[PDB]
């Protein structure tokens, strides 16, 4: 296949996450939370994460409990068996800007913007390539390539003409703890965000294989000093044969 | 008479795992019959418990997983140990294969553990199919569809039988539920054809490096083995945590990640990459039943070596020419798995086919010339 | 009693009236009258605020 | 072709005096730095060739194609591609 | 030597069901084993049909048993099989056991298989009871909620336990997935078991009706118990059939016809029949935790069978007192049972607790001194 | 218990079915099924049956596809992916009255009529306690029951209090056969076609159990004269002693 079919490889980044002790930066990961939310939450949903999941990583319970209560959830039928609406609580999911793939699909010219919730994981190269593509569109499309209607240049989307078109520019995000917007640190921040979306397990899952690594490597030389001790009889053991 | 050779249940489990008389002599590559027994013991446990809160219907699948992942504590440790020991019993199960072959263990009198043990790795491959499916993403379906369908080779009836499989007209729910309750049983059935083998085994004894007989010299399997064995279960179990806690998702494919979608085919479909061999080998025959005949063929015609090696002498130690031809066999299967998921296009398409005549040429050809050449050296050379 | 749900404002007791044995619990929700050994128990509640209470 | 302790099927033993000492009495760790250094070179030396031979050949030949294939799909492959077909 | 002599593998058959020693004199209730062999591979392949269209979610759980009803191909006769057959393994198993009771089949040499025995019949309590509770009907909700509450009777970490096993704050769905996998696993340990305490047997062999040894006179397993046992299969059938095709509600609760429902209780929550005898025993204790301790105690005090059978005679056919109280025991737990499903009134609260009594002093006061009295009978009655 | 708390036990008629060789009688059926969807179907839903089902046990195909054609069932979405409605096909349910249990008990002053695709199955009794309980409303409750708020009397109810009236009445339907349709014969046969409704495979059930009994039953036969042909070397065997 051509290289163009595969897609340009994206570059590999250091990531705060990258290496085996390293956690996320969660203050990068409070302001991923805000790209998502200004930017990529009119198309992109993010279903599988509750209000509860953002309380201890990126937010206080009361400021999650905040953006719940802001919103309309149904609730059970009243008595009469009419519908009815409660506001959000900690335990309901982030609700997407489409009722269904049909009216997602109306709203971007046919393609349907994935939801956000496993892509680090659903995509090859993951953090480094959401980085990649947001801040891979050329202002121009390298001569020659014939773009469908609807269709937008990225080079790290394989097949080269993506539907979703560039979406971050310096200054359309205002970060609430004044770090300078601009087109890479958002989309630094959100592929952070992301990744952790995908992986929330990702900081104790790495501190648990600190501990496990650390016990095994012991218990591994251990181990090899027991063998040894208990199998030196037989190695040492000496013949002397007299034949008949 | 000792409690443990007086009572025939503890005397069951002394023969096998503390008197059992042991030649003093196995080296590292005898430790992946422990390891395999490691693996299934892991696969049981986290299989089952992933049973507890893993749903099958179609509707659901794919979020059980999300939800073992995300809210069932150490959900996600059971689902990457399930997954990652998933390839290292695929590892083991290759050396454990690859020491048989080398030293000669499938010779009399040790052909019927061998051919038992086939058996084994036939069903391992079923077992690790159909679970892989249940995750319901994009390669779980498409694996699905594409394997399935060899199925409809099978002449006049083919089809219908593949109708049979899916309890439909395509992969769906009705797949998906009957695909669970077949993972869940297959490793019991997994477990009993080891206890056979091992059973089998008992009769001669384990072969050991030197191809010659132990009755000279024995030693009880514990504390010897015993304690040799910890050193490679720690070996493993490093290996696992390096896998499971810093990098769970590197043996697998990202478009698992994505719920099946029918109608989007993806890029490329390749089944996992213990199974990449085999896939290439039925890439080469251009015929759809000549391939998937010559995909089986290339696991039965395991059972012909005790036949196609004519020589007086068990194992490879001292033979270097059949040492040499060992080497190009399994770096050939080495290949064999790269060129499975490779793209269909040149020059591989041509570099499969000759891969796959080296592969089928060494049960057929090269081992019974090189082994018969070998016999008259030794006798000839030692005049 | 059993378990069934009393009925409320019904009873002797003008609580909550189980029709089931005919139970009769009062406005503490204790029991009176009929084969009910126990009162009504009580969760763990506790008032977040005096508007809400979470159980 | 194997009994148990005390018939294993060996064929009658004489003549040999066995000897060895208690793991106690043992240093378990004795000549570990020349088994290390001088053995494994000797045993890795011995068998070098049997790996070695395949190994670069199947490498060799994977690389070949690897680059054959990726020549094949740029605009300078673009005829020799469309023989291959 | 003939071949399945030769062979180990054909050998351990041979050993068990060809030329296994048997006793010549055998009566028909030395056939219960076999039936319940077949119960056991009847409830595997039903079950394991009825995984393949069953969804274990709360959500699903009652509707995929109506679809395997209503939709599946022969759904109907596998449900049906399935659940009656869970009734006529409890029919058999204990028949079995009051086989072994009356004709001393507990005595020494024959402790281990007796005592792993009492293990099977836990495991087959334990299987039966988280199958029930998969349909998610109102007695399947109900039923799970009353038993896993007993576990709450444990001093200090009970509630901690019961939220353990539920998974939850009471029964959920939760708690349906688990019973799901568990109740899949349980039957392959209870065939485990059931082998164990076959192999123990071996040593001994069977006993027989007459108490003494069958060493002077043994037939061959095969043909002859093979053809004896054809004709309680087809007897087991005909009522099988009988069930399964023109009644095969006959066992069963209505209530677990409707869907599981928290708000609304049952009017009598009451276990399968043949849990019933326990469930009596249960109730005639006043104290939770005491009720608890004596329903378990129930089925261990069958430990010392061997212990208070003072006799120095093998069973009962040669002992007229013994075979009285043996009948009053019987009946007195089938009583046990039939309490075990009134209403907590007049005047059966009395009476459940005197069966009770009844019950444990068998064990602890009436057998040994019976066995007594008839040891000193026997001598001094032919002098 | 109390006689009451427990309600009166129904007489056991003569049903057509009862009987190991007897099937439903389908025109009672299909009579029952025209008092179903023209009297209980009111307040009672029969989720579990689709209309396929009715197809070649009461009514030939196209009767059933007549019938779900009349209704509108809800359509995948639109292309703007707005709701849409289409009508029913014969693998549709049978749509029930009430959208929610609210609205059902709303309906019938607090009381939820349930389901009745198992009420055959989920009550003791099964027809005979349906058709006990449809005509057995007594004019006048016995003297000195005191009938709670919106309950009406009938013995065969457990406790008496039942909160469905009754409903069956000498004429409420014209069956298109021609048959009287006095209460009697209407409580008959909807209890016939609600007994159908739990266990529609009832008639291929009874006899593929009488080919099992007749094979069984042979099977059982030949195997008494094969045991006792083996066993007879065994049983007939004599002994001569002759002490050492
Ligand atoms: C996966 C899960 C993790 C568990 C790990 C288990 C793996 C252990 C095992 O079986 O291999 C260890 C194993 C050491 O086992 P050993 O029992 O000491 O000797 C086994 C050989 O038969 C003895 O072979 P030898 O004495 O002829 O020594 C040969 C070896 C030298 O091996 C030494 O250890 C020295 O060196 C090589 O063959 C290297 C090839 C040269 C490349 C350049 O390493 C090898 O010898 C691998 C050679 C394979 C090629
Ligand atoms: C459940 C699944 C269905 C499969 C059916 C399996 C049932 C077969 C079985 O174990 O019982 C047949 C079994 C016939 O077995 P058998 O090998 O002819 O004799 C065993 C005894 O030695 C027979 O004892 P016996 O030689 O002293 O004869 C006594 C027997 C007459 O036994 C018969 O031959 C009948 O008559 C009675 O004990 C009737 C009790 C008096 C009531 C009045 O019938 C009975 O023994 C019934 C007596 C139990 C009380
Ligand atoms: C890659 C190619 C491997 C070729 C091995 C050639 C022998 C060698 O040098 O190995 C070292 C050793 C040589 O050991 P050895 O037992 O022959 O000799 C020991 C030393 N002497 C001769 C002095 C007594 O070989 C092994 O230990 C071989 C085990 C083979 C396992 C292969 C796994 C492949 C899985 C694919 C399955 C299909
Ligand atoms: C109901 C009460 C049954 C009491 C049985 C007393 C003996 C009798 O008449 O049986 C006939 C026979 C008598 O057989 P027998 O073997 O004692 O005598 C044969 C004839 N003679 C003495 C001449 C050699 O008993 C059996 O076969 C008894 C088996 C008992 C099985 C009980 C099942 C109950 C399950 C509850 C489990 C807890
Ligand atoms: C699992 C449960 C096992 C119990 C089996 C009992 C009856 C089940 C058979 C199904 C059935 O309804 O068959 C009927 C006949 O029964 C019969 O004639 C079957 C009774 C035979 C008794 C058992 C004999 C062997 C069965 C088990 C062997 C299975 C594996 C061995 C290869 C009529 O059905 P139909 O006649 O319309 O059917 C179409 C072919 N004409
Ligand atoms: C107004 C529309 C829109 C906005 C704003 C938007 N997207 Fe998208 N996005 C799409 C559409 C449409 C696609 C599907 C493109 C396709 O498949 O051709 C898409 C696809 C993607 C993909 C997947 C590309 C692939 O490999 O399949 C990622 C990752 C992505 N978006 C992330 C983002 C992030 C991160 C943001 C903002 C911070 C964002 N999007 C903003 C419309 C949008
Ligand atoms: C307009 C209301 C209404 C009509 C018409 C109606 N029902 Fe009911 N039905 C109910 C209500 C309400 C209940 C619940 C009564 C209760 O639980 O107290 C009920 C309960 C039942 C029960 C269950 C009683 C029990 O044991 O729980 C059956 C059976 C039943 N109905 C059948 C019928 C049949 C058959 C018809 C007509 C041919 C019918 N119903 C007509 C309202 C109705
Ligand atoms: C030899 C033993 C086994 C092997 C090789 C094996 C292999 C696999 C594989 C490859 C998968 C896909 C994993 C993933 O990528 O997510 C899987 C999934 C699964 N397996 Fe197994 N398995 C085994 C035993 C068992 C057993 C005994 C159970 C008991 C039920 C079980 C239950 C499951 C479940 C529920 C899933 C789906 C959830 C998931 O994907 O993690 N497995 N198995
Ligand atoms: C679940 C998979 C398996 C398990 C748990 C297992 C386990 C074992 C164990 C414990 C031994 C004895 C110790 C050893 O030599 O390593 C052994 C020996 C053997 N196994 Fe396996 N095995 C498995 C699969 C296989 C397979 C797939 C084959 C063959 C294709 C096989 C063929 C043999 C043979 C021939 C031996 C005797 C080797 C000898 O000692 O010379 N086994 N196995
Ligand atoms: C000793 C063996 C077993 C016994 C005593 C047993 C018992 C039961 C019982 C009592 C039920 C409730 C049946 C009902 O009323 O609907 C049931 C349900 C079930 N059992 Fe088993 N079972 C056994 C083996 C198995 C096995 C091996 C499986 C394999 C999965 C299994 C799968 C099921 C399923 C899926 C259900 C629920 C669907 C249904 O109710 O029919 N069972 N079992
Ligand atoms: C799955 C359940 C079971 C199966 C398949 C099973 C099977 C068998 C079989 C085939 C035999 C030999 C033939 C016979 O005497 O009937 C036997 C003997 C025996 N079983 Fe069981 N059994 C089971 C459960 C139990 C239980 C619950 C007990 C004890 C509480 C028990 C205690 C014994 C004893 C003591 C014997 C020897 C009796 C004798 O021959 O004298 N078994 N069993
Ligand atoms: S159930 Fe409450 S009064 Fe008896």
């Amino acid at each position: 296949m051509t290289a163009a079919e595969h897609g340009l490889h994206p570059a590999e980044y250091p990531w705060p996450q990258n290496g085996m002790l390293s956690t996320f930066d969660h203050a990068s990961l409070r302001r991923g939370y805000q790209v998502y939310k200004e930017v990529c939450a009119a198309c992109h949903s993010l279903d599988r994460i509750a209000w509860r999941n953002l309380v201890g990583v990126t937010h206080t319970t009361d400021e999650a409990k905040a953006f719940a209560e802001e919103l309309e959830y149904d609730d059970e039928p009243d008595d009469e068996g009419n519908p009815r609406k409660r506001p959000g609580k900690l335990a309901d999911y982030i609700p997407g800007p489409y009722p269904n793939e049909q009216a997602a699909r109306a709203a971007n010219q046919g393609a349907l913007p994935p939801d956000l919730s496993l892509i680090a994981k659903a995509r090859h190269g993951g953090a480094d390539y959401i980085f990649a593509l947001l801040t891979g569109y050329p202002d121009e499309p390298p001569a020659g390539v014939v773009l469908a209607p609807g269709m937008n240049y990225n080079p790290y989307f394989p097949g080269g003409g993506i539907g979703m078109a560039r979406t971050l520019f310096d200054g359309v995000v205002e970060y609430e703890d004044g770090t300078p917007a601009t087109t890479s640190q958002m989309a630094k921040d959100v592929a952070a965000f992301l990744t952790w979306a995908a992986e929330p397990e990702h900081d104790e899952r790495k501190k648990l294989g600190l501990k496990a690594i650390i016990v095994i490597s012991a218990m591994l030389g251990l181990s090899v000093y027991i063998k040894k001790f208990k199998w030196s009889p037989i190695k040492n053991r000496k013949f002397i044969y007299n034949p008949p | 008479m000792a409690l443990r050779k007086k009572n025939s249940l503890l005397n069951m489990a002394n023969s096998y795992v503390l008197d059992s008389p042991q030649p003093s002599n196995l080296n590292y590559f005898w430790n992946f019959g422990s390891l395999l027994a490691l693996c299934l013991v892991i696969q049981l446990a986290t299989g089952i418990t992933l049973a507890m809160h893993y749903t099958s219907h179609a509707s659901l699948a794919f979020d059980s997983v999300e939800h073992i992942m995300r809210d069932v504590n150490f959900g996600w440790f059971i689902r990457y140990a399930h997954a990652n020991t998933a390839s290292f019993f695929f590892i083991c199960i290759y050396a454990h294969m690859g020491r048989n072959i080398y030293y000669g263990s499938y010779k009399t009198p040790r052909v019927l553990p061998w051919s038992i043990g086939v058996i084994i790795f036939l069903l391992l491959i079923i077992t690790a199919f159909m679970g892989y499916v249940l995750v319901f993403g994009q390669m779980s379906l498409w694996g699905a569809t594409v394997i399935c369908n060899l199925v409809s080779a099978i002449p006049w009836l083919g089809e219908d039988i593949v109708h049979f499989l899916w309890g439909g007209f395509s992969v769906g729910n009705p797949t998906l539920q009957r695909f669970f309750a077949l993972h869940y049983l297959m490793p019991f059935v997994l477990a009993v054809f080891a206890l056979l083998h091992l059973i089998a085994l008992h009769t001669a004894g384990s072969s050991n490096p030197l191809g010659i007989t132990s009755n000279v010299d024995k030693l009880s399997m514990h504390p010897y083995y015993s304690f040799k064995d910890l050193i490679t279960v720690f070996a493993f179990l490093l290996m696992f945590t390096l896998f499971v806690f810093f990098s769970p998702d590197k043996l697998g494919h990202p478009d698992n990640y994505i719920p099946a979608n029918p109608m989007v085919t993806p890029a490329s479909i390749v089944p996992e990459w213990y199974l990449l061999p085999f896939y290439a080998i039925l890439r080469a025959i251009p015929d759809k039943l000549g391939g998937v005949i010559a995909m089986v063929a290339a696991i039965l015609i395991l059972l012909i070596l005790p036949i196609v090696d004519r020589s007086i002498i068990r194992g490879n130690a001292f033979k270097p020419i059949s040492k040499l031809l060992f080497g190009f066999f399994i770096c050939n299967f080495l290949l064999l798995g790269v060129l499975g998921q490779v793209h269909i296009e040149p020059p591989f398409i041509v570099l499969g086919q000759i891969c796959t005549i080296f592969y089928f040429s060494y049960f057929l050809i090269l081992l019974p010339m090189v082994s018969t050449i070998e016999n008259i050296f030794f006798y000839i050379g030692s005049l | 009693h059993l378990g069934c749900v009393p009925i409320g404002e019904a009873g002797d007791f003008g609580g909550w009236f189980c029709p089931c044995h005919g139970s009769h619990y009062d406005i503490s929700g204790r029991i009176r009258r009929g084969p009910a050994p126990l009162n009504l128990e009580i969760p763990e509640y506790d008032f977040a605020d005096a508007e809400t209470l979470v159980i | 072709y194997m009994g148990w302790w005390g018939h294993m099927g060996s064929p009658p033993q004489k003549g040999i005096a066995g000897y060895t000492i208690s793991p106690f009495a043992a240093r378990p760790f004795a000549g570990v730095v020349h088994a290390a250094i001088f053995n494994t070179f000797r045993r890795t030396k011995n068998q070098a060739l049997f790996v070695i031979l395949p190994v670069s050949f199947f490498y060799y030949v994977w690389t070949q194609a690897s680059e054959k294939n990726e020549w094949l799909y740029t605009k300078a492959g673009r005829h020799e591609l469309a023989k291959a077909l």
